[PDB]
RNA sequence: ACAAUGGCGCAGUGCGUCGUAGUCCGGAAGUC
RNA sequence: UGCCCGGUGCCGGAAGGUUAAUUGAUGGGGUUAGCGCAAGCGAAGCUCUUGAUCGAAGCCCCGGUAAACGGCGGAACAUUGAGCCUUGAUGUGUAGGAUAGGUGGGAGGCUUUGAAGUGUGGACGCCAGUCUGCAUGGAGCCGACCUUGAAAUACCACCCUUUAAUGUUUGAUG
RNA sequence: CGCGGGGUGGAGCAGCCUGGUAGCUCGUCGGGCUCAUAACCCGAAGGUCGUCGGUUCAAAUCCGGCCCCCGCAACCA
């Protein structure tokens, strides 16, 4: 709803005429953001993921996807097509409204959080975090959910850079309230 | 001691009726020794056994005297390097003195909020036959009915 | 072990049957198939089994 | 002819399990009352069920006589969710009632100007022949007086909300109208309250052309009960009489065959040890080693079940105050089920709940899980208190699901209660070896459905026990192992039964449904309640009522 | 129930006891055993091989017999509406509209033949499951309910039988009285013999007679060797 | 110490609270 | 001149388990008087097949045995089942206490006493009722019953079952 | 060289043909009963199942590969 303009507009051309680009399809456009819980849920309890998954779909309007072990592991007992965990993957709509959300209430409410983190980069341009507390997000609470979990996200954008990236984070909008 | 052992001495009366059975009954209820906190809590048994039922106060503890007596009892005699359970009839002294203990003995078992809550439980199941309390004799009735054989 | 030898009987053609395997083990399920029937000339619904 | 049913070398071969029936050969002849006894996987329902022409992939011949009528009666009765009145008259008057409303549309159309009177005629020829033949049709008042005198909940009443016995007698008595020449049924002394019982006793015991069914009670195999059908290998063995030494008998029988079998197979191994020092192999080489062992020497199957046993997890550690009702009062339209009813459970407490099917038992529990309301007075329950119900109605997904996969819910590592174990394990402590678990549940015996069903419900931890008919579709090992597992857990539990022993190991509280809003509450073992009714009863001698004479004699 | 009194074993200890004899020797034996209550009217209490559980042979019924049947041929017509507008001409000899059989408890019997219609016998007599202790109350087991009153009046009045068999196989039938010629009697015995070749067992076994057992209203009974084919009665 | 013959507050006592819980218990342990 | 009866051999016992010949019951099949244009159904008699019923020794089992083979560590009659009658007795799956199997006959009695009542002995917990011995009594109970039910029970055939007694027939043991 | 059995806590053994729980006796340890020591009572601890890897989702078990101890055979000349 909201960031989806304020991207469009002053944002790219921020980061434009910072690294002097002529074509405007040169400035990172975020691509997707993925929600992945894998706290193994699955492994001594089916319906436990079943949970986690619902969790997932109420900040996101919809069903998650539901993930799976890709090889043998011993120390872990598990194998190829095992459940272990759960992602919603957010393009587009989705990626806005959950972006929104997160930066203006989410982030202010991470612990002990007063600045910028801007030194997570792939190599590429895209940057990931985690998340201890799940409770942060604004439809979330304790009140609400049976028990706590964490979860982590990782930001993909059409950078070719970490100069790219690192840029993009800080001509977001972290307001400290509620 | 062996030559010297002797009865009861001396029990001091039930405030309300005057009853010297009520009076031990209270005494045996007590416990860090506290006749007020245990006296209190008989009376509020009685009145809501009373209550509940219709009952009479007196008949309230009077039939269920005469439904927890018990008439046999279990003796481990051990009988020189052998040793054999053998009954004999209770004697009467003791005969309801063992009564209104064992009605004491059923309430702190036998579960419930408040002691005199768990005493105008058992209250009623004595006179009826099934309490807790009555549960007790009908068991040293049994136990001493096996055992008739060597006595 | 061997898996078992069912003897697919048909119900509106032939009186006989066609011939095929199936696990018992994993299937209580009595089998059904479209196989085709030489009497009525067309193809049909087979049933019965072990 | 004397064989009213007979069979010729009849058989049933399963590879996984191990053959569970062989070589059947019997003839059943008029006025005999034959129990057919035996444990889990003994074969005795599929041998009914084979009888009643219900299972027929067997060898061999099993063959009914000409001119009977059979009747069979199972365990969950095929009656529909429908009325009492509707499912009443189903199965059993409808041929007749369909011929009576025909005979009436005659009657109409006698004095109808366009109807062909020799047609009319022809059709009340063969519609008297029908009614005739069935004989009885759906009557004025009797059936339906007939089921009240029987007492049976309300006749526009759902067979859906009626328990265990209820449903049962209903469909035993329109069973009865509609096929009773020769009785085929299903262990029909589990689930059927006292009057009920006796009933079922007088009648079979009455009984003609012939009575066969099973049983887990020793009063059963003393008053019907005439034959006795042993079937344990697979083999049926007919004995005649008798009374509970028989079984006594039976349990000394498979432990001197179990250790002689034993005896002859280590006998033969030491011979087999020596044997490579320097015979010529000739003979036992072949014969002892590969023929004998694996296939011969493996008879001892049946009598191991025993030494699996059964389990309950226990309880959470909790207080003293689990449970707490003061004065509650449901009723169902007119009927009064409880009334001002009041009683605390204490930790440790075990409680035995009586009285007859319907009387009201499953609902209070239906009120402790919060599924019904009180109508007055009230049931307070403690805080940390965890709930694990078990009902008459045992119904599930589907059939042609695993043993493992029903109880694990797919699932590796259970947490049972507050605590985790591997699933496979805990599934096992069921009487369930790798084997039994990879079978179906349609496949399965009531037995192994009743083991099945506990192992089930019991992995939300065994903190407060609300059990409806324990007893219900267990095999007699399996009643065995239920009461071993019950002997050792802690308690906090409600529990339902009938059966005498069960009775006496439920107690340290009763909970007795007399009568319409009377319940009874007392607080001790089913021994001190039984001191306390012969008190009752000596009062009751004295009082002249005919009453007393029920608890006297029969 | 009760069953076989000092009456009867007396009775029967004066003349003769349970044997079959040629109907001719029978009968004889009958008519002066009878005791009285009231002059001798015989009845035929048939034993044959039935299929009527299952209604594969026709042994509950009614037919006309030659003569007309018992002591006085009494009928009663249980009827109502555009049926009995039908037997206008004919005329049915009592119409009962719901009400016309309830004499019996008063000491009081009375029909040889009660017909019924279509629209009465949905009312009164649908419920033939039990009628006891005796079976006069019209009923669905012996069926043919009326297309038309006036024909089945007609049939009734010239001498209709309603015969059903108990339950294992007697079929109860009034043959007429004692007075009655043996060349008159005779008739309606050889009359309801071919009346069952016609309906045959299909499969109990062939027979049509096994046990033929003879009554009248007081004395006591004897049984028959053969009743029908034989010649004559007296 | 583990507790309502009690705990806290305004030996015993008067009120008021907590209602059987690892609690307003005890000073984590602990259910005598 | 000791220890071993688990093995192999044998002896003593058969309650149960398995079990021959014998016996040939039931089911199934063939034929076709006959039913039907009719498809197809099929009696009787004759056969083709299956093998209820009985049934032992052996064998499993139970008890012994090593101066057995060997092994000695790490024609009558008594009793008693069952097939037919014959002669009785309850006939209760809903009310109705129940004796309401069910149909026909059928409204008044000999059953020379059959009253019935009062009481005795047995039978049914349907012990109201009747069944069924014996004393008083040489005399009519009982049918709107009393009562419910759609139906009510006088009184004669008689139906089969649970079962009893006589006549038996038969199979067993002794 | 040729055949096969068994390695399970300190000792001596179960489990193993049915792979998902390592069970028993004695000793040991801690607490009691003795003035002290045996016995006795209560409670607990100690095991890569000789190993190495394999099929399996998973091996004390089923299958192989090494290190051991004990048996059988070594004969017609």
């Amino acid at each position: 709803a909201k960031l989806h303009d304020y991207y469009k507009d002053e944002v790219v051309k921020k980061l434009m005429t910072e690294f002097n680009y002529n074509s405007v399809m040169q400035v990172p456009r975020v691509e997707k953001i993925t929600l992945n819980m894998g706290v193994g849920e699955a492994i001594a309890d089916k319906k436990l993921l079943d949970n986690a998954a619902a969790d997932l779909a109420a900040i996101s309007g919809q069903k998650p996807l539901i993930t799976k072990a890709r090889k043998s592991v011993a120390g872990f007992k598990i194998r190829q097509g095992y459940p272990i965990g759960c992602k919603v993957t957010l393009r587009g709509e989705r990626m806005w409204e959950f972006f929104e959300r997160l930066i203006t209430i989410a982030v202010p409410r991470i612990r002990d959080f007063r600045g910028l983190s801007a030194k997570s980069f792939d190599g590429r341009g895209n940057y990931s975090m985690g998340v201890r507390e799940q409770i942060i997000f604004p439809e979330i609470d304790y009140d609400k959910v049976d028990r706590v979990r964490g979860l982590d996200i990782t930001i993909t954008t059409t950078a070719k850079s970490d100069e790219e990236g690192r840029a993009l984070l800080a001509a977001f909008d972290f307001p400290f309230r509620k | 001691p062996r030559r010297r052992v002797i009865g009861q001495r001396k029990i001091l009366p039930d405030p309300k009726f005057g009853s010297e059975l009520l009076a031990k009954f209270v005494n045996i209820l007590m416990v860090d020794g506290k006749k007020s906190t245990a006296e209190s809590i008989v009376y509020s048994a009685l009145e809501t056994l009373a209550q509940r039922s219709g009952k009479s106060e007196l008949e309230a503890f009077e039939v269920a005297l005469e439904n927890v007596r018990p008439t046999v009892e279990v003796k481990s005699r051990r009988v020189g390097g052998s040793t054999y359970q053998v009954p004999v009839e209770v004697r009467p002294v003791r005969r309801n003195a063992l009564a209104m203990r064992w009605i004491v003995e059923a309430a702190r078992k036998r579960g419930d909020k408040s002691m005199a809550l768990r005493l105008a439980n058992e209250l009623s199941d004595a006179a009826e036959n099934k309490g807790t309390a009555v549960k007790k004799r009908e068991d040293v009735h049994r136990m001493a009915e096996a055992n008739k054989a060597f006595a | 072990g061997i898996r078992e030898k069912i003897k697919l009987v048909s119900s509106a053609g032939t009186g006989h049957f066609y011939t095929t395997t199936k696990n018992k083990r994993t299937k209580p399920e009595k089998l059904e198939l479209k196989k085709f029937d030489p009497v009525v000339r067309q193809h049909v619904i087979y049933k019965e089994a072990k | 002819a004397q064989f009213v049913y007979t069979m010729h070398r009849v058989g049933k071969v399963v590879p996984p399990k191990r053959h569970i029936l062989k070589n059947i050969s019997l003839s059943f002849f008029p006025g005999a009352k034959i129990g057919v006894l035996g444990l889990n996987g003994a074969g005795k329902s599929t041998l009914l069920r084979i009888m009643a022409g219900i299972d027929k992939d067997i060898e061999g011949e099993a063959r009914p006589q000409p001119d009977i009528k059979i009747g069979y009666l199972p365990q969950e009765p095929q009656l529909n969710p429908e009325h009492t009145v509707r499912e009443s008259i189903e199965e059993a008057v409808s041929e007749v009632v369909n011929a009576l409303k025909r005979l009436d549309e005659v009657y109409a159309l006698y004095a109808d100007p366009d109807a062909d009177f020799d047609k009319l005629a022809a059709e009340q020829g063969r519609l008297e022949e029908i009614i005739q033949a069935h004989d009885g049709h759906n009557l004025n008042v009797q059936l339906e007086r007939a089921a009240d005198a029987l007492r049976l909940p309300d006749w526009d009443a759902k067979i859906a909300n009626l328990s265990g016995g209820e449903r049962r007698r209903v469909a035993l008595c329109r069973l009865l109208l509609e096929k009773p020449d020769m009785l085929l049924l299903d262990e029909p002394t589990n689930h059927l309250d006292a009057e009920s019982v006796a009933w079922l006793e007088r009648f079979l015991h009455d009984f003609e052309g012939t009575v066969v069914a099973i049983t887990h009670d020793r009063y059963f195999l003393d008053n019907v009960a005439g034959w006795i059908l042993e079937l344990d290998r697979g083999e049926g063995i007919p004995w005649e009489g008798n009374y509970s030494s028989w079984l006594e008998q039976k349990d000394q029988r498979l432990a001197q065959e179990a250790s002689q079998e034993a005896a002859r197979r280590k006998s033969i191994e030491k011979e087999l040890e020596w044997v490579r020092q320097g015979t010529k192999g000739r003979q036992s080489k072949g014969k002892a080693r590969l023929a004998r062992f694996e296939e011969l020497n493996s008879t001892e199957y049946q009598k191991r079940n025993e030494t699996n046993e059964l389990f309950i997890p226990p309880g959470p550690r909790l207080g003293d105050k689990v449970l707490e009702v003061s004065n509650l009062r449901k009723s169902y339209g007119d009927r009064l089920l409880i009334d001002d009813l009041s009683f605390s459970i204490p930790k440790g407490a075990i409680v035995g709940i009586i009285g007859p099917n319907g009387a009201g038992k499953s609902t209070l529990f239906r009120m402790i899980s919060g599924q019904e309301q009180p109508d007055s007075g009230t049931i307070t329950l403690g805080e940390t208190v965890k709930l694990a119900s078990v009902d008459q109605f045992r119904d599930s997904m589907d059939n042609s699901k695993t043993v493992w996969e029903e109880v694990s819910g797919g699932l590796d590592i259970m947490k049972i209660g507050n605590t985790e174990m591997p699933s496979r394990a805990y599934v096992g402590r069921f009487n369930f070896k790798g084997v039994d678990q990879g079978k179906r549940v349609g496949e399965l015996s009531g037995g192994e459905r009743g083991r099945l069903h506990l192992a089930k419900l019991l992995q939300v931890g065994g903190n407060m026990l609300l059990l409806d008919e324990p007893t219900n579709d267990l095999d007699i090992e399996t009643l065995r192992a239920l009461e071993n597992a019950l002997l050792e857990f802690p308690g906090c539990a409600m529990v339902i039964s009938h059966d005498r022993w069960f009775l006496d190991r439920i107690a340290t509280h009763i909970l007795d449904y007399q009568d319409e809003g009377k319940v009874e509450f007392f607080e001790g073992n089913f021994t001190e309640y039984e001191e306390y009714k012969k008190r009752t009863l000596g009062a009751d001698a004295l009082e002249p009522k005919r009453i007393k004479y029920k608890r006297i004699a029969k | 129930m009760a069953k076989l009194t000092k009456r009867m074993r007396v009775i029967r200890e004066k003349v003769d006891a349970t044997k079959q004899y040629d109907i001719n020797e029978a009968i004889a034996l009958l008519k002066e055993l009878a005791t009285a209550k009231f002059v001798e009217s015989v009845d035929v209490a048939v034993n044959l091989g039935i299929d009527a559980r299952k209604s594969d042979q026709n042994v509950r019924g009614a037919t006309v017999l030659p003569h007309g049947t018992g002591r006085s041929v009494r009928v009663a017509v249980f009827t109502q509406g555009a049926n009995a507008e039908a037997a206008k001409a004919a005329g049915a000899e009592l119409v009962g509209m719901e009400d016309l059989a309830d004499q019996i408890k008063k000491g009081e019997m009375n029909f040889d033949v009660v017909i019924a219609s279509p629209d009465a016998m949905r009312v009164v007599g649908q419920l033939g499951q039990v009628l006891g202790p005796r079976g006069l109350m019209p009923n669905p087991k012996v069926g043919t309910v009326t297309p038309n009153v006036a024909e089945a009046v007609k049939n009734a009045k010239a001498g209709q039988v309603r015969y059903r068999n108990d339950k294992n196989g007697i079929i109860h039938t009034t043959i007429g009285k004692v007075d009655f010629d043996a060349d008159k009697l005779k008739e309606n015995l050889e009359a309801l013999l071919v009346a069952l070749k016609k309906a045959k067992p299909t499969q109990a076994k062939g027979v049509y007679i096994k046990k033929v057992s003879i009554s009248t209203t007081m004395g006591a009974g004897v049984a028959v060797d053969q009743a029908g084919l034989s010649a004559s009665v007296n």
